[PDB]
């Protein structure tokens, strides 16, 4: 740290950035119209999951 | 060849009989019909086998139908016994008809209607009807809201 020392650091996020960057990211988790994975797991309860509900028992 | 193809319509074998006679009577093309027939046995093994061959054939077809064309009926269409037809049920199960349906009652049989698992097959109904409703619903929307763009 002797001759040479730092600066400390902050931000900014404005609202477009905020909403695009957060409907981004969790449109980065959802999906497109959204409906679609649903049903999918909702059916993977009667195919895969009681799989898993048995070692889960 | 192409009656043989595929999607067989259940055909007369009589319309047949003028064919390979006359395949028989003339010269001008495949002359060795007299030598398919050339041993005392061995055509008629390929020409019983040969419709024996067709008319199980055309049961692998529409065995593919669910559509139920109830064999008492048929066996009545087919001018042909039910007793040949339970030898037909013999290179059935030979041919494995081992999924499928008879009758004690009836002799109409079914060829599917199995156990069907709601978590297996009514499952798997359900969730193609389900996503391709909603995926073939997704893609037409934002493509015709791309076609009514162009109207401006």
């Amino acid at each position: 740290n002797r001759h040479y020392y730092s600066i400390t650091i902050n931000y900014r996020k404005n609202e477009l950035e905020q909403k695009m960057l957060l409907n981004l990211h969790k449109k980065s988790w959802m999906e497109g119209l959204t409906l679609q994975d649903y049903s999918e797991h909702c059916k993977h309860n009667e195919s895969v999951v009681k799989e898993m509900l048995e070692l889960a028992k | 060849l192409l009656k043989l193809f595929t999607t067989m319509e259940l055909m007369r074998w009589s319309t047949l009989v003028e064919d390979y006679g006359m395949e028989l009577r003339k010269g001008s093309l495949e002359s060795p019909a007299t030598d398919v027939f050339g041993s005392t046995e061995e055509g008629e093994k390929r020409w019983k086998d040969l419709k024996n061959r067709v008319v199980e054939h055309n049961i692998r077809i529409m065995a593919k139908y669910y559509t139920r064309i109830t064999m008492k009926r048929m066996a009545q269409l087919l001018d042909l016994s039910v007793d040949e037809s339970e030898a037909f049920l013999s290179n059935l199960v030979v041919n494995k008809t081992i999924f499928a349906k008879v009758d004690r009652l009836a002799g109409i049989i079914n060829f599917q209607r199995p156990k069907d698992p709601n978590n297996l097959l009514n499952d798997w109904s359900q969730k193609l009807n389900s996503l391709m409703s909603l995926v073939n619903k997704t893609t037409h929307l934002i493509a015709k809201e791309e076609m009514i763009h162009n109207l401006q």
